């Protein structure tokens, strides 16, 4: 149960994190905060 | 620009007649046949590294100067990865098989092992084994590899 | 006894298997030429072996496509939709007389259910269309009306079900139950839950 | 004797860390929020 919470949990936060990033990135003047590599994986789905 | 052109066009898929043709001519024109293979695995290699730059391109994965920097924190897709996959997959088979043509190439283009590093933290855990496996080939060597799958 | 669950302690290293496609299966539908799985869960597909037995001359799949999607449904025939709803994973190739085929993904795939196209047959058509042998009785029966002279039953009636496709005279697989004449297809996974 | 503002101090803190350990990981914890619970109650039956 534990394995199938975390599952979920993982899948609910990627969706969420693609809408912020499509609803961020229809406004113009805010300019894409770039982010290195390790910082991906920091904030990524990877390091979980 | 014969062996660059005619290296080019080897790649192109026709019909076994023209690729025997031109395998022959090959040979003969390049010197000796240690001469033609080194010319197309750097050819091939050099075009499947841009390959790869682009597909990264593609998705906001982008190698300014010596630093892989990306726009989104979202992961990337199945197609995106099997994209990079068939890339991988014959640069790992042709640095597997001849690893001088490969560390030669590592040696001319140095913006190459870095970027592998740099992007197997952006893929995920599938795609790790064949990157690895590219770095181990350049630094780690071919006889220690031969001698560890004893 | 443990309050919290260590996720490192709960989750070891689980190797791949070798499962039959008939074990994990728990519904199937079979139209004339392609077919709809699925399985008892998810599962991570790495390779797929086919073979085929009492195979016929006649015609043989010469194009295999394999479809994938990871959406968990309750009746077949709501899956059964075919442009929206899946995922291309392998486009396989057949030379003439294979009995064997080693569909390799190069990236395991995370599925639930799963489709099976034939997209191209390898046809014979020297076959005799015109007469055809009796279900039945094996008398030779005209097409027109297809109904036997010497015990008064259909052809184009399923061998197995006795099911008429009104539609397909001549279809790959049956349209009720799914017998298949030119061919018997077998299924393995290189799987693990 | 004012144990009220002490009841909600905690509950403020314990609040904070909860929103603070949302933000940085995904791990589960069967007892999640039965101090907060415990401490709400008591100050609704402090309060009623
Ligand atoms: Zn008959
Ligand atoms: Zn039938």
């Amino acid at each position: 149960i534990i394995q199938k919470v975390f599952a979920s949990r993982k899948e609910l936060l990627e969706y969420d994190l693609q809408q912020r990033e499509a609803a961020t990135k229809s406004s113009r003047t805010s300019v894409q905060p770039t982010f290195t590599a390790s910082q991906y994986r920091a904030l990524s789905v990877l390091g979980c | 620009s014969w062996f660059y052109f005619l290296s080019e066009y080897l790649m192109i898929q026709q019909t076994p007649f023209v690729r025997r043709q031109v395998r022959k001519l090959l040979l003969f024109i390049c010197g000796s046949k240690e001469k033609y293979r080194q010319l197309r695995d750097l050819h091939t290699l050099d075009s499947h590294v841009r390959g790869i730059k682009k597909l990264l391109e593609e998705q906001g994965i982008f190698l300014r100067a010596s630093v892989v920097t990306a726009s989104s924190g979202s992961a990337l897709q199945y197609d995106t990865l099997i994209s990079l996959m068939e890339h991988l997959k014959a640069c790992a088979e042709i640095a597997a098989q001849r690893t001088i043509n490969w560390q030669k190439f590592c040696i001319k283009d140095d913006s190459v092992l870095y970027f592998l590093l740099q992007v197997s933290f952006l893929v995920d855990e599938g795609v790790s084994p064949v990157l690895l496996q590219l770095l181990s080939c350049a630094l780690c060597g071919s006889k220690v590899l031969a001698a560890l799958a004893a | 006894l443990e309050s919290d669950p260590c996720l490192v302690c709960n989750n070891p290293e689980v190797p791949f298997c070798y499962i039959k496609l008939s074990s994990i299966k728990v519904d199937t539908r079979y139209t004339t030429t392609q077919q709809v799985v699925k399985l008892i869960g998810s599962h991570t597909i790495s390779k797929v072996t086919v073979k085929i037995g009492d195979l016929k001359r006649t015609k043989m799949v010469r194009t295999i496509n394999l479809y994938y999607n990871n959406r968990t449904v309750q009746a077949i025939v709501e899956l059964k939709n075919k442009p929206a709803r899946w995922h291309k994973a392998k486009k396989v190739q057949l030379t003439p007389g294979q009995t064997e085929v080693k569909i390799d993904l190069p990236l395991p795939i995370v599925a639930s259910n799963l489709m099976i196209e034939f997209a191209d047959f390898y046809e014979n058509y020297q076959a005799s269309t015109e007469t055809l042998q009796c279900p039945r009785c094996s008398a030779s029966v005209p097409a027109n009306p297809g109904v036997c002279g010497n015990c008064g039953e259909n052809v184009y009636q399923c061998h197995k079900c006795r099911s008429i496709n009104y539609d397909e005279k001549d279809p790959f697989l049956c349209n009720a139950c799914g017998f298949c004449k030119y061919a018997r297809f077998d299924f393995m996974l290189y799987a693990k839950p | 004797r004012g144990v009220l503002p002490y009841v909600g101090n905690l509950i403020t803190k314990e609040i904070a860390r909860l929103l603070a350990l949302e933000e940085a990981t995904l791990s589960t914890d069967l007892q999640q929020g039965y101090a907060l619970k415990s401490l709400t109650g008591l100050l609704s039956s402090f309060v009623e």
